[PDB]
DNA sequence: ATCGATGTATATATCTGACACGTGCCTGGAGACTAGGGAGTAATCCCCTTGGCGGTTAAAACGCGGGGGACAGCGCGTACGTGCGTTTAAGCGGTGCTAGAGCTGTCTACGACCAATTGAGCGGCCTCGGCACCGGGATTCTGAT
DNA sequence: ATCAGAATCCCGGTGCCGAGGCCGCTCAATTGGTCGTAGACAGCTCTAGCACCGCTTAAACGCACGTACGCGCTGTCCCCCGCGTTTTAACCGCCAAGGGGATTACTCCCTAGTCTCCAGGCACGTGTCAGATATATACATCGAT
């Protein structure tokens, strides 16, 4: 029922605010919820409401598994961030480990050689990296992305609030990094109208709408979400 | 109505080709790709006629071996057909494309 | 002891000299040491072995900056030769300042 | 078509004789630009030393020495044009 | 007058003149005792010097940074493999030399493994 | 009761060893091959301990590039097994045998 | 035997297991019973071939012993460099 | 005294002295001592006329009075040492060995 | 005229005056003779190098027959490497005859 | 097994330009000589090499069990060889022009040799911390349920 | 996938011997300078390289046809892998002892350098016969009947 939904998403507001380590992990759903190209596709309110509630400091950091890479056209700071899955807007460089950003997605996907040499020019005047450059698309369960993976179990090990939108817990490690908050003893959040195989271990569970739960939730908040301004680039916050 | 039967006469082709002396690419092409690259490394360069010659007794001879030892990798494989991947194979045990 | 000692020479203060410069927090072995002083003269016998042949077939007696600087052009590939060739002309400019 | 690009001037039939007096006997279909690319790469690491060594002499003429010279080099020693 | 020499200059070395590490001195030495042709020219030594201390600039950066990944604060000879057969410029250079101590870059060819799921 | 599957070791057998960097034959052995191999050549001769460490550090890493080379052969002929055959075609083309 | 000792046998010294190590360090998965007489014969035949040439260093040099250096110039000779040993 | 060029002290054919000029000025090494431009002239002239003598037999198989490209390819190429000191060597005009794998050739 | 001859050296006579030694009926075309001097090019700039880095290895400043000899023993394969020795010492001790 | 027509052979005469030989010229090999340093030769120090022995315990060797790989068969589909008629342009010979290879002359900036002066680089010694080892605690998996 | 439980990872302790710094001394690099020739720059001449014209006919091209090869799949056998027990000799630490590396001092045989002498080797010329071409004719062999 509505009425019900609305405590629950108040006691959510209340347990947002209370909290001092809020750690959000986000799946495909919130960034299909515009109705999804992904270079063409605007970011879902849901994202640009993570960023007004990272601006109030309502966010420790993020983890999302959304190929999508809109937490990346949002310019959400991406220091704050975690795509466990990879993106089909970055790639790595092989030899030396920099990354970069695009203009193109990059199409490519399994971790193959996306026609770039890399860019990183070298004092003693050497020659520059010339390093194979290679997309982020992982293929399947791989050891993830070593800092993407550390940094999500770290904060995961030192989070009071995960809370968790759009998403099935289901694909290993990534939604059993929130159990490392609970094991702690942290709280838990899970806001889907899908099953989930750790259903039972939250301290709330919401079943509704993500979009609706997350502007009733700003709106309990007392925040506006601001409407996306074009795409963003912010490395860092 | 008289026809050889097929790989017959590409088999006297073989056994002729392996008894001359002449070379088998077409002279005049042949400058043209020569004076085709160089012009990437130096504009308006000229060239003896001997060292054309040069380069084709070499590139002639280069392309022959390299076919020899692409035969031994297609009958390892038990294949009377040469293919690319023959010739890539060779060229990586030689230490060309390593 | 008996005045019985021998000097050999080597690259190695150089090659550490030069390590220390590209990275001041590292260290080398000894066996990576010998390693790389064994890299130095194999290259070294290479470029002065072709800068030989390229003075002999144009029947001139010196080795110069020409001939060492085509000894590297025909030994060293890819953008390892332009930048080799930009220092060495970068060294042999700043040797001829105040001539 | 009048319109030829120069490596194509390096013949399917050309390509055929090679490789009969090598003794191939069946010759697949995607041989061809193999092959040309294969000519193409030795031709330019044979040429980019002949006209370093013709640049060298400072000269504008790329002589049979300078082949000679190229392919010594190369590990492929040429006897007939000279020493 | 001679006496200059005896009192001036202060042993300024081709190398610190050229901006160098590597001995130019040293590296003219080898040039006139090694044969390679009768006469040798005041510019040879330093370009050549130059050539090798980029070449060894080269080879420690990229050993360093080998050195780096595996944990390790000292180069050893398994470094020195990793960089030069890493490098497509380098790997050509070195194309016919074995370092000692150095193994094999790991590499399976890719036949020879077993296969996965996928759901999309 | 517990057994891996036969190449699954095999497989740990080929990371493990690629990632090390030790000498794999015996020291002894080699040595004493070494020493019966240069009696043909001189009596009585005598070997320092490095020339022997260089003589097995040269011929261990030609071994291994071999047997690189042989797995290339192998595989080329759709096998996972290398056999006298491959070490004969990788040598031929190498120019070793030709 | 104290002096004057002569050999024989030695090369099946080259153990079964050991094969398969340096197999297994080229990337072999799996290697056919005959391989093991093969590989002795090819390591023989190179051992031969860099031998021959380190005694005949040792020879011109009017020495009884093989040294470092001359195996490194035998190797570099058939266009296979050795570094690490001094050279 | 009259001269004698060393080639005819030497009992050989091939020119000592020319050997040995162009040793000097080859800058092989500081010095060339007196045996060296001999016993190079000897082996020159040895491995000539082992090259002349099979391409000689060759050509007189073909039935031909003039040793041409083919005759010295031949030669190098059915001995198996000579083979291995040319085996990098590419002799213009020289063709390639009648040979065909067995495998390629006819059932019957 | 005016001088512009110049001389060009080659080794035509003496594999000319070898193949009437070796076959007195036959006789050589000017390609089968470029050939042939373009051989005995070849082979002395080896075993005149190999002589090289072993005097430079042993610290000699001479090329000797010694040189010569373990280059000729280290380059020339099998068979054809005893031969040549030999007729390398027969020659090199007639020359010394009554010297 | 025979039969036929195709290509390689073979026999002939005939015409032609490359090689073999002859002659003139000038360059470089030779002859007899001198000067000095390279390397032959012997005597010594003492390093490191070869040999022998006794314990230990890691690796090699032998066996046995069984499963995954080689490879021989056979089936099917398309790709490549043989052929023939049409189009292209390579090859030839001839004529024209002038860029640049090649040689000869003149000059001076470069670098080999040399002696006198000094500090950059080597061998040796010593300190201490990067890292090989490991035994202990946790987690991060893989087998047990 | 749920359940403990391996199976391995991450970490703190410990320890040693190899890397880094310091010292002192000796010999290789530097300095300033002179000498003479290698080679850079200019001027000329005449080779051979590039460009163009048009003619011939060998070659490349392109389209049709069908045979045989590539390679996909499958079944059967045996050969190699993994693991457990026993046997072996590799390894290591010690100790013995002398062969032969390496360095030194002596000293004379050898080879760079020199001047002049002269005949060998190169370029230029011309003649003819080894070989290439055109034509006639016999045999070899492939493939169909
Ligand atoms: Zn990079």
């Amino acid at each position: 029922p509505p009425e019900e939904l609305e405590r629950k998403v108040w006691e959510l507001a209340r347990l947002v605010w209370q909290s001092s380590s809020v750690v959000f992990h986000t799946g495909a759903g919130i960034s299909t919820a515009s109705g999804i190209t992904f270079e063409s596709a605007r970011p879902t309110q849901t994202h640009m409401a993570l960023v007004q509630l990272e601006r109030v400091g309502l966010l420790r950091f993020l983890v999302s598994q959304n190929v999508d890479g809109l937490h990346v056209r949002s310019g959400f700071p991406r220091d704050k961030l975690a795509e466990l899955h990879g993106n089909m807007f970055v790639e790595e460089c092989a030899k030396c480990k920099t990354q970069y950003v695009r203009d193109t997605v990059v199409g490519t996907m399994g971790l193959k050689a996306t026609g770039r040499l890399c860019t990183v020019a070298k004092a003693r005047g050497l020659r520059a990296c010339r390093g194979e450059l290679r997309d982020t698309i992982l293929d399947w369960e791989d050891s993830l992305p070593d800092r993407d993976l550390a940094l999500a179990d770290e904060a995961s090990r030192n989070a009071d609030l995960s809370i968790t939108l759009g998403t099935s817990l289901q694909i290993r490690p990534s939604g059993n990094l929130p159990l490392a908050t609970k094991r702690r003893g942290g709280r838990l959040v899970i806001v889907n109208l899908q099953p989930t195989k750790h259903d039972r271990h939250a301290d709330l569970r919401i079943h509704g709408y993500v979009d609706e739960v997350m502007t009733r939730l700003m709106k309990h908040l007392g925040l506006e979400i601001p409407a996306w301004d074009g795409p963003r680039v912010l490395e860092r916050a | 109505p008289h026809r050889y039967r097929p790989g017959t006469v590409a088999l006297r082709e073989i056994r002729r080709y392996q008894k001359s002396t002449e070379l088998l690419i077409r002279k005049l092409p042949f400058q043209r790709l020569v004076r085709e690259i160089a012009q990437d490394f130096k504009t308006d360069l000229r060239f003896q006629s001997s060292a054309v010659m040069a380069l084709q007794e070499a590139s002639e001879a280069y392309l022959v071996g390299l076919f020899e030892d692409t035969n031994l990798c297609a009958i390892h494989a038990k294949r009377v057909t040469i293919m690319p991947k023959d010739i890539q194979l060779a060229r990586r045990i030689r230490g060309e494309r390593a | 002891k008996k005045r019985r000692k021998t000097r050999k020479e080597s690259y190695a203060i150089y090659v550490y000299k030069v390590l220390k410069q590209v990275h001041p927090d590292t260290g080398i072995s000894s066996k990576a040491m010998s390693i790389m002083n064994s890299f130095v003269n194999d290259v070294f016998e290479r470029i002065a072995g072709e800068a030989s042949r390229l003075a002999h077939y144009n029947k001139r007696s010196t080795i110069t900056s020409r001939e060492i600087q085509t000894a590297v052009r025909l030994l060293l590939p890819g953008e390892l030769a332009k930048h080799a060739v930009s220092e060495g002309t970068k060294a042999v400019t700043k040797y001829t300042s105040a001539k | 078509k009048v319109l030829r690009d120069n490596i194509q001037g390096i013949t399917k039939p050309a390509i055929r004789r090679l490789a009969r007096r090598g003794g191939v006997k069946r010759i697949s279909g995607l041989i061809y630009e193999e092959t040309r690319g294969v000519l193409k790469v030795f031709l330019e690491n044979v040429i980019r030393d002949a006209v370093t060594y013709t640049e060298h002499a400072k000269r504008k003429t790329v002589t049979a020495m300078d082949v000679v010279y190229a392919l010594k080099r190369q590990g492929r020693t040429l006897y007939g044009f000279g020493g | 007058g001679k006496q200059g020499g005896k009192t001036r200059a202060k042993a300024k070395t081709r190398s610190s003149r050229a901006g160098l590490q590597f001995p130019v001195g040293r590296v003219h030495r080898l040039l006139r005792k090694g044969n390679y042709a009768e006469r040798v020219g005041a510019g040879a030594p330093v370009y050549l010097a130059a050539v090798l201390e980029y070449l060894t600039a080269e080879i420690l950066e990229l050993a360093g940074n080998a050195a780096r990944d595996n944990k390790k604060t000292r180069i050893i000879p398994r470094h020195l493999q990793l960089a030069v057969r890493n490098d497509e410029e380098l790997n050509k250079l070195l194309g016919r030399v074995t370092i000692a101590q150095g193994g094999v870059l790991p590499n399976i060819q890719s036949v020879l493994l077993p296969k996965k799921t996928e759901s999309a």
